RNA sequence: AGGGGAGUGAAAUAGAACCUGAAACCGUAUGCGUACAAGCAGUGGGAGCCUACUUGUUAGGUGACUGCGUACCUUUUGUAU
RNA sequence: AACCCACUCCCGUUGAAAAGGUAGGGGAUGACUUGUGGAUCGGAGUGAAAGGCUAAUCAAGCUCGGAGAUAGCUGGUUCUC
RNA sequence: AGGUGGUCGGGUAGAGAAUACCAAGGCGCUUGAGAGAACUCGGGUGAAGGAACUAGGCAAAAUGGCACCGUAACUUCGGG
RNA sequence: CUUGUCGGGUAAGUUCCGACCUGCACGAAUGGCGUAACGAUGGCGGCGCUGUCUCCACCCGAGACUCAGUGAAAUUGAAA
RNA sequence: UGUCGGCUCAUCACAUCCUGGGGCUGAAGCCGGUCCCAAGGGUAUGGCUGUUCGCCAUUUAAAGUGGUACGCGAGCUGGGUUUAGAACGUCGUGAGACAGUUCGGUCCCUAUCUGCCGUGGACGUUUGAGAUUUGAGAGGGGCUGCUCCUAGUACGAGAGGACCGGAGUGGACGAACCUCUGGUGUUCCGGUUGUCACGCCAGUGGCAUUGCCGGGUAGCUAUGUUCGGAAAAGAUAACCGCUGAAAGCAUCUAAGCGGGAAACUUGCCUCAAGAUGAGAUCUCACUGGGAACUUGAUUCCCCUGAAGGGCCGUCGAAGACUACGACGUUGAUAGGCUGGGUGUGUAAGCGUUGUGAGGCGUUGAGCUAACCAGUACUAAUUGCCCGUGAGGCUUGACCA
């Protein structure tokens, strides 16, 4: 039984399952669209949305704050000067999935996940 | 809730230190005993100059619980060990002192005798 | 749950002074001996308290005649007429559990004077 | 029974007495339930009204359905049900409410349980384990022996076994009614009530009765 | 366990009328006239009349 | 890789795993039967359908329904066993 | 602790393994452990002795010969009238 | 997932070549992706009771360091 | 014979401890009777501790389940 | 063709242990004895022993007797018996032997067929489809103690003590549920040991069983909460009768008419038209042409595909895969965002006090999963495939 039960398992310990989501939403601010799997791509969600938001009020706290859920110097910079002064304005939902086939090796079901107003 | 090895101390001078249940009464295959309930006794100290003696089997009740009793407004009490009063032949106390509180779910037309010596009832 | 907690508006109609774990307190509970009706006190320190609205409850525990005693009320019951601080508790923690393995003065609470 | 409205399990609650005791409670709200169909001698065999509740939209009613919502001016709603009813009228468009209750009048509750999904022996029919220790091999929770030697030679039709603790529809009889709020549509009943929050629940009149 | 009896031709097959394929669901990108996956990306990078990849 | 043509050859379904090329076993196509029916799967009776042509006292494929019907060898006083 | 051994439980038993693994366990300056080279063997060797070990084989190794040993015992024995 | 003789072997804690986190150096163990049923394997926590289990406290739980105080019968005078 | 009889321990003891002597069928280097220390040795009893149990509940990983790839085994007179 | 005992799971008989209905009694009452009817439901925990059995201790309304390969090892165990080691007593010169003891000693199998428990796919029910149903039949359930009133009444010299009839409260069993009392809650908040890193200080993060711990939301759950066993009707068993002859009497029977039990059939709960005997009701959809004949329940072509279903996607207290349930822009289905709730327990930074650890203020602060309410910011397309063209024949009754 798992009634209103959240998350997903994805056959990894709760450690391995914490970093892996920390490198992916690292990847994710730095390239803006990255390629990865259906089910990992709706669980990251949950991961860097939470992150934009907090970007949008400036201050050495919060940014004390981001460094340590994203250990990354260049990510906490990416946002705080980049995002949430872009998505300022916008009530959430500041990322996109589509669904764009299956690997090759083992027929994974893949997904295209990337930030909504790219200036590209 | 008391089952069978189940050891208790007690709350009269009767002499009794410590007492272990080795059956609960009152139905077949009747598990726990609570507050208020009569169960079978075994003696597994005494003192010295006590009225009762080591590996006695006689009744007692029980008064004092860790698990508790229940009320109706849904509140609950509970103590810090589970306590019995040693009850003679007729179901009357042998001792004549008994110590610490007691609950107002043994103030029935059976135990009120215990009740009224009671230092506190709760 | 919208129209659950309007059920439960109706019957919150009690003043409940604010009080904390490690506080002393004194609780004046309904009795009844037959006919007649009194109040019979218990105090206390206050070691839990679940703020749930209507299901709200708290924990006290006292040392009565040498054997230890823990009552838990329901903060809105009937049962519970009124409650009235002693003394205010300085304690670091929301849940006093650990003042079960203590007897007499290892269990000394200090004291918060503002 | 023979007649009773259809409503949602909202919860479950408390509510105290002067006297200072607590009954738990399950709510119960009844949206106002509308007939849509009086079935007669003449015309079905036995006696019984057609009801619904709730509402949907019109491009989930299908041109069967709501051709049949419209022989009486109803307004589709969720779901359609159907009392027995052994000897009343009733009219094609009425309305019926939480007022054909009182306070006292024990009722019964039928709802489709909570499904549990595959069960073992042990939960689905409160089967015994076997030894945790002392030796046993791979064989804690297994059920064990399901039948005989040479004679039968088959397992016996109706065993115990594992699967499905299902969402069958069970009743609980005899549930008093506490407090009937007619004008938020609300019922009151003491004890529990088959099913998870937002399903619907049928109540009807004690069968039982007595005590 | 194992069987005391080979199974026949016939009954292999009846166990096998139940492993047949379906067909996915297609459709045509209306303003290109590709055909690609139901709610997917197209193999050429177009969604909904949206270039989302570019090559 | 493997094929479709074209070419050599009397003959490539003699194409280099190459004379002939059977059986078990695996397929595609046509015809008839088969989803209310209980068993060594046949045998006696038997309608309907399909094909061929001598146009129905005929030949070929199928066999709805129904009567009877518990494999073979060995070893034994004796085996569906 | 390393190193040598193998007392308990569980797993594994078509094993990762034709004797292991994870948890605990015994000895650990000695009648100790170990490398390299050498000696003793088939009615014979060696054995702090269990009929134990002598190349996954031991109440008498393996290999080739006598040899197609002998089998009052099981099994099988092929076309027709 | 077995066996194989010898040499070197750093930092911080530590009596230590134990143990934990790291350096130099090396690797992620040649099928994956999901979902989160019974049941099996390896574990964590558990109300009240505390061997009532069982052939049997099997398994598990528990104890665990250094300094100081203190320590019985018996004894082959070493010990225990 | 036999769970001999008596005493101890336990609410209750075919096991255990101390005795008796009626030794079916002990007995003195195939040694008799004791014995400190020692034992992954046999039997019995306590304290602590506990999911061993009353009676199981929840949670975490690996299988089991579904999808893509590779792809066994024992067995088998024929099977409507 | 694996042989005792234990564990888990059972099923039947009745020669009935309890509960139920009766005749006789050397049956005053309360308790009994014996026989008849009755199989619906129930029917101990431990000490000893490998034990079945047995004896003990304390309960219970009662702790039934048997069949099922002395039921049950391709369900578990391995204490006993019955391999290989060793020892005692006895027998034998000896190798050795002993329904005589004693200590130790490997329990394999991925389920094809029948069977059983769940869950689906195909087709049929005579045009098709959406929805609601009747009930032939099947399964589940059925236990019982104590206290009080009648009443200290009937009975009895007294002691003692009821039948019938009501009320309350429990033991065991079962179901549902999570408001309460708790458990869990490696997805939430804190404390803290060792070490490594982010240049450094502060502040944090990795690893150490989630490092060790203290709390804890939703969900799940019991030890927590609520409910259940009925009343009633019929036909009867043993038994008790009324009227009544054969047989002037008598007689429950030969004709006729009654009472009568937890057994039987209903009553309570669930499944149920594949009930091929495939049932019923409401509503909805479809109103074109040609040809070839083997000339009608025929075949072929062109046009036209409705009601509706599915594929697909967002999911769900639904779930192994399915199935079921909700929604798909004319939208709150999921995520995010905004408020709140809940949990934890006074964050970082700065300012004061102190030589420092630390203390104090800003401050119930900071953070906060699964919860409640709102909001189209993100994802549910602007599609495809199935399913047709009014539904055969005969008889009869009402019409025209
Ligand atoms: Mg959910
Ligand atoms: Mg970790
Ligand atoms: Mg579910
Ligand atoms: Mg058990
Ligand atoms: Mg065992
Ligand atoms: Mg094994
Ligand atoms: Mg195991
Ligand atoms: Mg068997
Ligand atoms: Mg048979
Ligand atoms: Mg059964
Ligand atoms: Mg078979
Ligand atoms: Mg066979
Ligand atoms: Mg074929
Ligand atoms: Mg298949
Ligand atoms: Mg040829
Ligand atoms: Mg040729
Ligand atoms: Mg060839
Ligand atoms: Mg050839
Ligand atoms: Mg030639
Ligand atoms: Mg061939
Ligand atoms: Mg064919
Ligand atoms: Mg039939
Ligand atoms: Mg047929
Ligand atoms: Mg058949
Ligand atoms: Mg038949
Ligand atoms: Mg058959
Ligand atoms: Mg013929
Ligand atoms: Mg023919
Ligand atoms: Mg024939
Ligand atoms: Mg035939
Ligand atoms: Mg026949
Ligand atoms: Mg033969
Ligand atoms: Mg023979
Ligand atoms: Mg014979
Ligand atoms: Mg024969
Ligand atoms: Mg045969
Ligand atoms: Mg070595
Ligand atoms: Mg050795
Ligand atoms: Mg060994
Ligand atoms: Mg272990
Ligand atoms: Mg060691
Ligand atoms: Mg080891
Ligand atoms: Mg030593
Ligand atoms: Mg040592
Ligand atoms: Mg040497
Ligand atoms: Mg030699
Ligand atoms: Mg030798
Ligand atoms: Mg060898
Ligand atoms: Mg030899
Ligand atoms: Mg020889
Ligand atoms: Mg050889
Ligand atoms: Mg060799
Ligand atoms: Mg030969
Ligand atoms: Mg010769
Ligand atoms: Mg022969
Ligand atoms: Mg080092
Ligand atoms: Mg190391
Ligand atoms: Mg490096
Ligand atoms: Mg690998
Ligand atoms: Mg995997
Ligand atoms: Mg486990
Ligand atoms: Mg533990
Ligand atoms: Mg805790
Ligand atoms: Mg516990
Ligand atoms: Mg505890
Ligand atoms: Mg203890
Ligand atoms: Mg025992
Ligand atoms: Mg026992
Ligand atoms: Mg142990
Ligand atoms: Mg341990
Ligand atoms: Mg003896
Ligand atoms: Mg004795
Ligand atoms: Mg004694
Ligand atoms: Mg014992
Ligand atoms: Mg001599
Ligand atoms: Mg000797
Ligand atoms: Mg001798
Ligand atoms: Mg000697
Ligand atoms: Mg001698
Ligand atoms: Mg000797
Ligand atoms: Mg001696
Ligand atoms: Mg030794
Ligand atoms: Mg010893
Ligand atoms: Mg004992
Ligand atoms: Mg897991
Ligand atoms: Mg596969
Ligand atoms: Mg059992
Ligand atoms: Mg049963
Ligand atoms: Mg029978
Ligand atoms: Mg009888
Ligand atoms: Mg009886
Ligand atoms: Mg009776
Ligand atoms: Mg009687
Ligand atoms: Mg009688
Ligand atoms: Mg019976
Ligand atoms: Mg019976
Ligand atoms: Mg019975
Ligand atoms: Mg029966
Ligand atoms: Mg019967
Ligand atoms: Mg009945
Ligand atoms: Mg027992
Ligand atoms: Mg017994
Ligand atoms: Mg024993
Ligand atoms: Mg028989
Ligand atoms: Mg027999
Ligand atoms: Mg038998
Ligand atoms: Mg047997
Ligand atoms: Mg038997
Ligand atoms: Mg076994
Ligand atoms: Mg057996
Ligand atoms: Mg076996
Ligand atoms: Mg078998
Ligand atoms: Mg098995
Ligand atoms: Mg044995
Ligand atoms: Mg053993
Ligand atoms: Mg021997
Ligand atoms: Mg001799
Ligand atoms: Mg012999
Ligand atoms: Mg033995
Ligand atoms: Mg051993
Ligand atoms: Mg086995
Ligand atoms: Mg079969
Ligand atoms: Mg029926
Ligand atoms: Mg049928
Ligand atoms: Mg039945
Ligand atoms: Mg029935
Ligand atoms: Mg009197
Ligand atoms: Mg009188
Ligand atoms: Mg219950
Ligand atoms: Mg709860
Ligand atoms: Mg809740
Ligand atoms: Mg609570
Ligand atoms: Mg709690
Ligand atoms: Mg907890
Ligand atoms: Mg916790
Ligand atoms: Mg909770
Ligand atoms: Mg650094
Ligand atoms: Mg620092
Ligand atoms: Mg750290
Ligand atoms: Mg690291
Ligand atoms: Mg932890
Ligand atoms: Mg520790
Ligand atoms: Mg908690
Ligand atoms: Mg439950
Ligand atoms: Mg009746
Ligand atoms: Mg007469
Ligand atoms: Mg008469
Ligand atoms: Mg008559
Ligand atoms: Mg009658
Ligand atoms: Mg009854
Ligand atoms: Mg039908
Ligand atoms: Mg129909
Ligand atoms: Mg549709
Ligand atoms: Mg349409
Ligand atoms: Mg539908
Ligand atoms: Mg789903
Ligand atoms: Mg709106
Ligand atoms: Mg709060
Ligand atoms: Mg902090
Ligand atoms: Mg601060
Ligand atoms: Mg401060
Ligand atoms: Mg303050
Ligand atoms: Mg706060």
């Amino acid at each position: 039984m798992r009634h209103r039960k959240s998350g997903r398992h994805l056959s990894r310990t709760s450690a391995h399952r914490k970093a892996m989501f920390q490198n992916m939403a690292v990847s994710l601010f730095e390239h803006e669209l990255i390629k990865t799997t259906l089910p990992k791509a709706k669980e990251l969600r949950r991961v860097a949305e939470p992150l934009i938001t907090l970007a949008k009020e400036d201050s050495v706290a919060n940014r004390r704050l981001a460094f340590d859920r994203t250990r990354s110097k260049a990510a906490v910079g990416k946002l705080f000067n980049d995002l949430g002064k872009r998505y300022a304005n916008r009530p959430g939902g500041y990322l996109r999935i589509l669904k764009c086939g299956f690997r090759a090796g083992d027929n994974a079901p893949m997904a295209y996940v990337e930030l909504v107003d790219r200036p590209v | 809730m008391i089952q069978t090895q189940s050891m208790l101390d007690v709350a009269d001078n009767s002499g009794a230190r410590r007492v272990m249940c080795i059956k609960v009464l009152g139905g077949s295959h009747r598990r726990y005993a609570g507050i208020g309930d009569i169960i079978k006794v075994t003696v597994k100290e005494a003192i010295p100059r006590g009225k009762v003696k080591k590996g006695q089997v006689m009744t007692a009740v029980v008064v004092r619980t860790k698990h508790g009793v229940r009320r109706t407004d849904g509140s609950i009490i509970r103590f810090d060990g589970n306590a019995a009063v040693l009850l003679n032949n007729k179901q009357e106390p042998i001792g004549t002192r008994i110590f610490g509180p007691v609950t107002r779910e043994l103030r029935t037309e059976k135990f009120m005798k215990i009740v009224s010596l009671a230092p506190e009832v709760l | 749950n919208k129209i659950i907690q309007q059920i439960e508006a109706e019957q919150m109609n009690k003043e409940i002074p604010a009080f904390a774990p490690g506080d002393t307190v004194i609780v004046q509970v309904k009795v009844k001996e037959g006919d007649r009706q009194r109040l019979q006190a218990f105090e206390g320190v206050v070691i839990a308290k679940r703020n749930r609205g209507l299901n709200s409850a708290f924990t006290v525990r006292k040392i009565s005649n040498g054997v230890g005693v823990e009552r838990t009320f329901q903060t809105y019951s009937p049962i519970v007429d009124s409650l009235s601080v002693k003394r205010r508790g300085d304690v670091r923690k929301a849940k006093l559990y650990y003042l079960r393995a203590l007897s007499g003065k290892a269990a000394r609470i200090k004291e918060k004077l503002v | 029974m023979t007649i009773g409205v259809v409503g949602r399990k909202c919860g479950m609650t408390r509510i105290f007495t002067e006297e200072g005791v607590s009954i738990p409670v399950t709510v119960i709200e009844v949206e106002p339930n509308r007939v849509t169909q009086f079935k007669t001698e003449e015309t079905d065999g036995y006696r019984a009204v057609q009801v619904t509740a709730g509402e949907r939209r019109a491009s989930r009613v299908t041109k069967a359905q709501a051709g049949h919502f419209a022989k009486a001016n109803v307004a589709a709603g969720r779901g359609v049900w159907e009392f027995r009813l052994g000897e009343e009228q009733y009219a094609a468009g009425d309305q019926i409410t939480v007022d054909l209750f009182q306070a006292g009048q024990m009722v019964d509750v039928t709802g489709e349980s909570k499904g549990k999904g595959f069960a073992g022996t042990i939960k689905r029919w409160n089967f015994r384990g076997q030894d945790n220790t002392h030796g046993n091999s791979v064989s804690h929770r297994v059920p064990g022996s399901i039948g005989q030697c040479q004679t039968p030679g088959r397992v016996f039709k109706g065993k115990k076994m594992s699967g499905h603790l299902g969402a069958e529809r069970v009743t609980v009889q005899s549930l008093e009614i506490v407090r009937v709020d007619a004008e938020r549509n609300l019922l009151l009943v003491k004890g529990a009530v088959p099913g998870a929050t937002g399903g619907d629940v049928i109540v009807r009149p004690a069968a039982k009765a007595r005590g | 366990a194992v069987q005391q009896n080979k199974k026949s031709r016939s009954a292999r097959d009846m166990r096998r009328s139940h492993d047949a394929l379906e067909s996915n669901a297609l459709s045509v990108e209306k303003s290109t006239g590709e055909v690609h996956l139901r709610h997917h990306v197209s193999p050429d990078g177009f969604y909904r009349g949206r270039k989302v990849v570019d090559k």
